[PDB]
RNA sequence: CGGGACCGAGGACCGCGCUCUGCAAGGAUGCUGGCGUAAUGGUCACCAGCGACCCGUCUUGAAACACGGACCAAGGAGUCAAGGUUUUGCGCGAGUGUUUGGGUGUAAAACCCGCACGCGUAAUGAAAGUGAACGUAGGUGAGAGCUUCGGCGCAUCAUCGAC
RNA sequence: AAAGGGAAGCGCUUGUGACCAGACUUGCGCCCGGCGGAUCAUCCGGUGUUCUCACCGGUGCACUCCGCCGGGCUCAGGCCAG
């Protein structure tokens, strides 16, 4: 708004390579560390998981559903095994992944 | 319990009837909120004009 | 009146704002009796008498 | 004349909040009344926050409360003069009681889920008006991008 | 709750429609305002408990809130005439003002409300004649 | 009715703040302008030159805005307006408007008279 | 112990005191006279004493020079847009952004909807590529606040470590 | 209407002349006397309230209340002064 301006009160005193056509979508690959993974997990589910309600069964998880290519191995994981789908995968995240007794499959 | 409100009737009266008071009722009042986006709003319909 | 809580139940993405205040009745909160047995005695009075 | 080779000072801190909120006046209002009668500093701090701007109140995470619970502070009231938000790395919660100036809804119902006590800074001005078992938290001030660029 | 006599006060403080502001002071319109002038104290509407006198045809009439009324606007006044001796409006004032505890603080504006509507009942004396001055206007 | 009791108003300039060089031209209204030249006498307060405005001149509080008999003067419209002067009569005084007809002003005058209110401009349209 | 000048801020009581029936002790009262109106006071015009260069503008350090101004009325010059940046207020918050569009309407308003997308949530390298916990997310010294009075220690700073 | 012996204009302060705004005109309170009326106190019933305070109807039978008019007295009242 103008009659809140300096002006109003002013009044009177005055390397490397070259790529040639570049695609951005051959390098699409998001990535999520392991200590935002339960996070994919609806709440309710993850909640009883975490509770310890569900002994007997395991949460599969499939990264591209949620658009994420890479599973990085940023922070820890409960001990619980969960099945992990991805296209690409660290090897601290496979290391958390089996600690925790899941297992990384690979997908495309 | 949560509190009523008194229904009236066209001549006036009550008719016996209430209803629960709307949760919205009990929303704060933020006047700062209310002339912020009314000064927004109020600008909404504006036709523009040039020479 | 029916009508309005359900209105403001189907309004995905908000919900109804949290007050950062409880209660609004600040004579009901300073002159409660946890406020005031704590208190320091007053220094003074709302008039001063005028020392020299 | 009087020759002044030093000069008096004005104040630089802030005397009265900026904002035009009606609630954080009353609030405003009562801890000007705590401070001004009672002895505890944490009256005073609480009402020099309250005058701060949004820079100067930066939030503080759950994780970040469940950090400094640990150590024999697990009974005392957590005290923020901030936004009290969420953090989805902490999958578990421990129970406490904290009296923030605003929740983020999930860290609110996490926080009831995990059977803690959420408050507002003039219920915890009811119960602790001397400020007693309190742990007051700040965030960190300096995880800004403008800061990161000073 | 989110409403209260301090929230509205807050609210309504720089600005309302009973609000007449000039330079050299802000009065009130409010009905409930004794001595009409812009205050937290004086606020009546504002304020869960209020008094109000008005004029009536031969003496006072003074409404005070009912603090159980107060979202019940037709049945929230409670409206007494005193039609009588001058003292005896002023013991009643006080003591609806006074006694129990309703606004304590307003009893000596609410006396001085009810003498000065009382003295402005009165007829009034006529004026001395304007005594003309100097040249002009004497010639 | 007389006013309330007050010290006595002191003035500390009783003439105005005549803008410099007015006098001399036409098209110089009289009204207070600072001068903002290097060199201006005025500006730089040389002995002998008008006198500039400041806060120093400023009248006691507790006489501002009062009139010679010790009121305040309130502008009023219509009976309404002079009745918010009803707890007010020994601090201030009623001017009616520039644009209030007649009959109007005998009704607020009649009114002020029963409230003991000054007008200060009861003669007019008489 | 005299003689004179200027001033009287405050407005129940509270205090320090004293020569203590009271007082000159946290600020003026008492008595009296004339007048009650242009008498006091004010505005305008003029005389008198004293005081007082013509305004911007330019230049340099400054003056002087130089340039503009016969007079009056009306216009008459730091604005808008896009993109940054810091600070203030507000909403939500690991998310956030309804308005390209669709639905709807009392029809350029208001209200409602969601896929994608933008920014943020991860960086580094020319690139292929790889990709963030030894430890109650570390040790030491400070540090507001709290403390069961032993300590716990926010933000932040310094230093040594870890990825 | 006024001023003017080679400029006027302006500032501080009187004075003269001309022209004006206020302020004031009496208020409040006691003691007598004369009027005109009973919305004096208490009690009873109804109603409303802040639940002990009020309003309305009956009772006043005039050493009680409320106005008005004559006197008297105290206090406070405008301007300049000793």
């Amino acid at each position: 708004p103008t009659r809140f301006s300096k002006t109003r009160k002013h009044r009177g005193h005055v390397v490397g390579m070259r790529h040639f056509h570049l695609l951005r979508n051959h390098y699409w690959r998001p990535s999520i560390n392991i200590d935002k993974l339960w996070s994919l997990v609806p709440s309710d589910v993850r909640e009883q998981y975490l509770s310890g309600q569900k002994k007997d069964t395991a949460p599969v998880i499939d990264l591209l559903s949620h658009g994420y290519a890479k599973l990085l191995g940023k922070g820890r994981l409960p001990e619980i095994p969960v099945v992990v789908r991805a296209r690409y995968v660290s090897a601290e995240a496979e290391r958390k992944v089996k600690e925790a007794g899941g297992v990384v499959e690979l997908v495309a | 319990s949560r509190p009523t409100v008194t229904v009236f009737g066209a001549d006036g009266k009550p008719t016996g009837a209430t209803e629960v008071l709307p949760k919205v009722f009990s929303a704060p009042i933020r006047p700062d909120i209310v002339k912020h986006v009314h000064t927004g709003m109020a600008k909404n319909k504006r036709q523009p004009y040039a020479v | 009146i029916k009508q309005l809580d359900a209105v403001y139940e189907s309004k995905k993405g908000f919900f109804l704002p949290a007050n950062i205040v409880s209660q609004a009745d600040l004579s009901r909160l300073i002159n409660s009796t946890e406020i005031q047995s704590v208190l320091r005695a007053p220094k003074g009075e709302a008039r001063t008498k005028r020392a020299c | 004349g009087i020759d002044l080779r030093w000069k008096h000072v004005r104040s630089s801190h802030r005397k009265a909040p900026k904002s035009d909120n009606v609630y954080l006046k009353l609030l405003v209002k009562l801890y000007r009344f705590l401070a001004r009668r009672t002895e505890a500093p944490f009256n005073k701090v609480v009402l020099r926050r309250l005058f701060m701007s949004r820079i100067n109140r930066p939030p503080v995470s759950l994780s970040r409360i469940a950090r400094n619970l640990k150590n024999g502070n697990e009974k005392k009231t957590v005290v923020v003069v901030a936004t009290v938000t969420d953090d989805n790395r902490l999958l578990q919660v421990p129970k406490m009681e904290v009296a923030a100036l605003r929740f983020t809804a999930k860290a609110r119902a996490r926080i009831e889920a995990a059977g803690g006590r959420t408050l507002t800074l003039d219920q915890l001005a009811l119960e602790k008006p001397t400020g007693a078992n309190t742990l007051l938290l700040r965030g960190p001030k300096n995880a800004r991008e403008a800061v990161k660029h000073f | 709750s989110n409403v209260s006599a301090d929230l509205i006060w807050e609210v309504s403080r720089n600005y309302n429609s009973f609000l007449v502001k000039q330079r050299t002071g802000t009065f009130s319109r409010d009905a409930l305002n004794l001595t009409n002038q812009h205050s937290r104290k004086h606020a009546g509407f504002v304020n869960d408990k209020a008094l109000g006198i008005v004029p009536a045809e031969k003496g006072v009439k003074v409404i005070a809130k009912k603090v159980k009324a107060a979202n019940k606007p037709a049945s929230s006044l409670y409206t007494v005439t005193y039609k009588s001796t001058a003292r005896k409006a002023y013991k009643a004032i006080a003591s609806q003002a006074a006694k129990h505890g309703y606004r304590a603080d307003l009893r000596q504006a609410a006396v001085a409300r009810a003498s000065a509507i009382l003295r402005s009942q009165r007829p009034v004396k006529p004026e001395p004649p304007k005594k003309l001055r100097g040249a002009a206007a004497r010639r | 009715v007389a006013a309330k009791k007050h010290v006595p108003i002191v003035k500390k300039r009783t003439k105005r703040f005549m803008r410099h060089q007015s006098d001399r031209f036409k098209c110089l209204d009289s009204a207070w302008r600072k001068p903002k030249g290097i060199d201006n006498r005025v500006r730089r307060r040389f002995k002998g030159n008008l006198a500039m405005p400041s806060i120093g001149y400023g009248s006691n509080k507790k006489t501002k805005h009062m009139m010679p008999s010790g009121h305040k003067a309130f502008l009023v419209h219509n009976v309404k307006d002079v009745e918010l002067l009803l707890m007010h009569n020994r601090t201030y005084a009623a001017e009616i408007a520039h644009n209030v007809s007649s009959r109007k002003r005998i009704d607020i005058i009649t009114r002020a008279k029963q409230l003991g209110v000054k007008v200060t401009n009861a003669k007019a349209k008489v």
